[PDB]
């Protein structure tokens, strides 16, 4: 048998290529899955969640951390404003808020 | 007879708030209050410690997001206090 | 397990409102703020209740939460999902 | 060997007594400038690197020199190397949705070091015409490391160098750069890389030509923290008891230099040679040397003696790597010809052979 | 034991590409998993959509890109497709 | 032909009349121009994602049911033109 070879590798992604071929045949969302179809997703996937955890480092940066906290990844989101919106609706368990205090409510 | 005048303190405790991240409605209170409303569905049920912190984080950003509206309609109506009314305003207006 | 509500303490209230930006409470605020707090977990508990009635369970889950907060707009991330 | 030493550091700081008020002249243009930058829209949000110092003193002999970097933060940036040279990349900006003001200076993809260069000298220009009490002259552009060379009255001149600032992890090519970790410890290491890197517009100088946009790294904001914490128990040298001769060594060193720099200046053997290596060389000579008992304050004479020995191999190797980037070779033949070299390594040869009579003479 | 499958791997990973110097909590980490199903399901659902509306059986790159761009707003939806549409074009190339 | 400032065709009229279906009685000089600006987003949104299931479906002519995809997306469903 010819050699084994991880696909993820293979598509020069982290994010497994597989198992999305396979996730995207569940929940009985189509009779068939592309082949093509987990690559272009998983691109996706790794694409988003790099962007978070880059802007989220960035907030650990900032609090002079060696790590992400869920608090980063709340303010990381928030901050960006295409990430905001695309996750607008979710509550991150000890998120916060951003210190947004306004001026009418601050003396001269 | 040092003070810190009105509105200092105030605005302290919202910097603060806005900064940390943990809860602020205690808990066996909150707890409870989960268990009264579910009696009135169904008696001896049971919660997951999980279950009921993932219900109060859910709660508190409810609320925070209200009073962030109400906020603004306080401001809008060039007010810095809040009243029962401008909670009823921002709940309307989002289709409550 | 009565009147809970009161277990919300004032303190509680305010300072919800404060993290929301708030400087000035009126004294009509606490008793508005539960009439609005107890509908939204009357929401959710319900939900959640209904979920783990469907799946014949007695205790509820965290995911039960979830799927009950889930379905208003509102997806929680941290507790599974 | 470590008695006349101690005379000309001692006689070098000395003279700096009197600086304070040319650091004032000094200051006084740099705030009447930075108030112009903040009015133009591509440099609002510039300031001072060296917060709380409106002077650095890169040359120890030169007291009425100044250096002082203005930094211009870069929300995003993504570096493209350029042609292998390791040190110099192309900057060019992330997605950023919100609009992003430097836009101005974009070059198709790439942010032009060319136009902010001209254009921060062109702002300076007009602004210090607009200094009234001090009379301050701006020089033609040669380089792109200090983009503006500011001379007021007959004493001082200011170079003033732009650099971005990125608070990005540090690219990769850093990875095994700040060598410090058998010198100052990995763990002092670590902090500094939790901190932001530079980027200082400057052409990809290379064997018989050059790049016009590409932009350099740039540590100087931890090479002044090493210098001041330049020991791995950190407050040594700020108590007597813990006193090395680090720092006294590379003030030597730079004077050594720059003695003869200003004794051969007229022979341009040594204008390419500066602090700089100096430093790069010093710090690895720490590295060589980690322990503060290798650099007893007693032991000044010696200490100087290796690290004169350990510049000169670099010189003879034409080789000294970058402390932060450590495939940069700032002693390649491509920035410094060998009869420099030789020609410096012959002059300290001679130098220290006759206790270093440079030291005295002027 | 049963079993349970997370991302927790792929985003250390991800975390080294951007930040190769820095960690994640527990917590940071159950959040990232939480994303990354609720966007899977998300494109997965309108690209089910996609090819019910457009009489398929099948879902291919076509059905996951434009999901892509109903759910992805302004720019960060571009690079999710370019990314995508590369890697079909370079998996098959690989 | 390309066209252009259709946004005026939105008359001032017809925004009074919308305002007034909507209970308001009185309305300020500038409510035009602000409403405007307001219809335009609503639209963009709208008309984009219409465009995008007629390019999914490699079409040029978008017909009632892309529109009606579109609307969904946003959440404001539409009776009476499909589904
Ligand atoms: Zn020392």
């Amino acid at each position: 048998r010819a050699k084994a070879k991880s696909r993820s590798s293979r598509a020069g992604l982290q994010f497994p290529v597989g198992r999305v071929h396979r996730l995207l045949r569940k929940g009985n969302y189509a009779e068939r899955v592309g082949a093509g179809a987990p690559v272009y997703m998983a691109a996706v996937l790794e694409y988003l969640t790099a962007e978070i955890l880059e802007l989220a480092g960035n907030a650990a940066r900032d609090n002079k951390k060696t790590r992400i906290i869920p608090r980063h990844l709340q303010l990381a989101i928030r901050n960006d404003e295409e990430l905001n919106k695309l996750l607008g609706k979710v509550t991150i368990a000890q998120g916060g808020v951003l210190p947004n205090i306004q001026a009418v409510l601050l003396p001269k | 007879p040092h003070r810190y005048r009105p509105g200092t303190v105030a605005l302290r405790e919202i910097r603060r708030y806005q900064k940390s991240t943990e809860l602020l409605i205690r808990k066996l209170p909150f707890q409870r209050l989960v268990r009264e409303i579910a009696q009135d569905f169904k008696t001896d049920l049971r919660f997951q410690s999980s279950a009921v912190m993932a219900l109060q984080e859910a709660s508190e950003a409810y609320l925070v997001g209200l009073f962030e509206d109400t906020n603004l309609a306080a401001i809008h109506a060039k007010r810095v206090t809040i009243m029962p009314k401008d909670i009823q305003l921002a709940r309307r207006i989002r289709g409550e | 397990l009565r009147d809970n509500i009161q277990g919300i303490t004032k303190p509680a209230i305010r300072r919800l409102a404060r993290r929301g930006g708030v400087k000035r409470i009126s004294g009509l605020i606490y008793e508005e703020t539960r009439g609005v707090l107890k509908v939204f977990l009357e929401n959710v508990i319900r939900d959640a209740v209904t979920y783990t009635e469907h799946a014949k369970r007695k205790t509820v889950t965290a995911m039960d939460v979830v799927y009950a907060l889930k379905r208003q707009g509102r997806t929680l991330y941290g507790f599974g999902g | 060997g470590a008695s006349k030493l101690r005379a000309v550091l001692e006689k070098l700081k000395l003279s700096r007594d009197d600086i304070s008020t040319a650091a004032g002249m000094v200051k006084g243009v740099v705030d009447h400038l930075l108030l112009r930058l903040k009015c133009d829209s591509a440099f609002r949000g510039v300031g001072l690197l060296n917060t709380g110092s409106y002077y650095e003193h890169v040359k120890i002999s030169a007291p009425n020199e100044f250096d002082v970097m203005f930094k211009l933060e870069v929300p995003r940036i993504q570096l493209e190397e350029y042609s292998n040279t390791r040190a110099y990349y192309f900057v060019k900006f992330k997605r950023n949705p919100k609009e992003n003001p430097l836009s101005q200076f974009l070059e198709g993809e790439i942010l032009s070091a060319s136009k902010m260069l001209s254009k921060f000298r062109k702002i300076i220009k007009e602004e210090i015409n607009d200094i009234k009490d001090t009379d301050v002259i701006m020089k033609r552009k040669r380089g792109g490391s200090p983009a503006v060379t500011l001379l007021i009255s007959e004493k001082i001149s200011v170079d003033i160098t732009l650099a971005l600032e990125s608070k990005s992890s540090w690219p990769a090519s850093t990875q095994e750069g700040l060598r410090i970790q058998n010198w100052l410890s990995a763990k002092v290491r670590k902090q500094l890389r939790l901190k932001p890197f530079y980027l200082v517009p400057k052409h990809a100088k290379e064997g018989n030509g050059f790049q016009e946009e590409t932009w350099r790294l740039s540590f100087s904001h931890i090479e002044k923290e090493i210098l001041n914490n330049h020991g791995k128990s950190e407050t040594c040298c700020e108590n007597k008891e813990e006193k090395c001769c680090r720092k006294d060594c590379l003030k030597l060193m730079k004077y050594l230099l720059e003695q003869l720099k200003e004794r051969f200046k007229d022979k341009k053997h040594l204008d390419k040679f500066s602090s700089y290596h100096v430093k790069t060389a010093f710090f690895h000579v720490c590295t060589q040397n980690p322990q503060d008992s290798q650099w007893d304050r007693k032991d000044l004479g010696l200490c100087f003696d290796n690290c004169v020995t350990y510049f000169l191999q670099c010189l003879r190797t034409e080789k000294l790597e970058n402390y932060f980037i450590p495939e940069f070779n700032l002693f390649s033949s491509n920035l410094i010809d060998k009869r420099s070299k030789e020609f410096l390594t012959k002059q300290i040869e001679y130098e220290r052979n006759n206790e270093f009579p440079v030291f005295d003479e002027f | 034991r049963s079993r349970k499958e997370s991302y927790s791997v792929y985003v250390y990973k991800v975390l080294k590409q951007v930040h190769p110097d820095t960690g994640i909590s527990s917590k940071a980490m159950g959040i990232m998993n939480s994303f990354v199903n609720d966007i899977f399901e998300r494109i997965a659902g309108e690209a089910s959509r996609l090819a019910h509306y457009n009489k398929r059986s099948t879902i291919t790159s076509r059905e996951i890109q434009t999901a892509v761009r109903l759910l992805l707003p302004g720019e960060l939806a571009k690079h999710a497709v370019s990314e995508g549409t590369k890697a079909v074009t370079k998996y098959t190339s690989a």
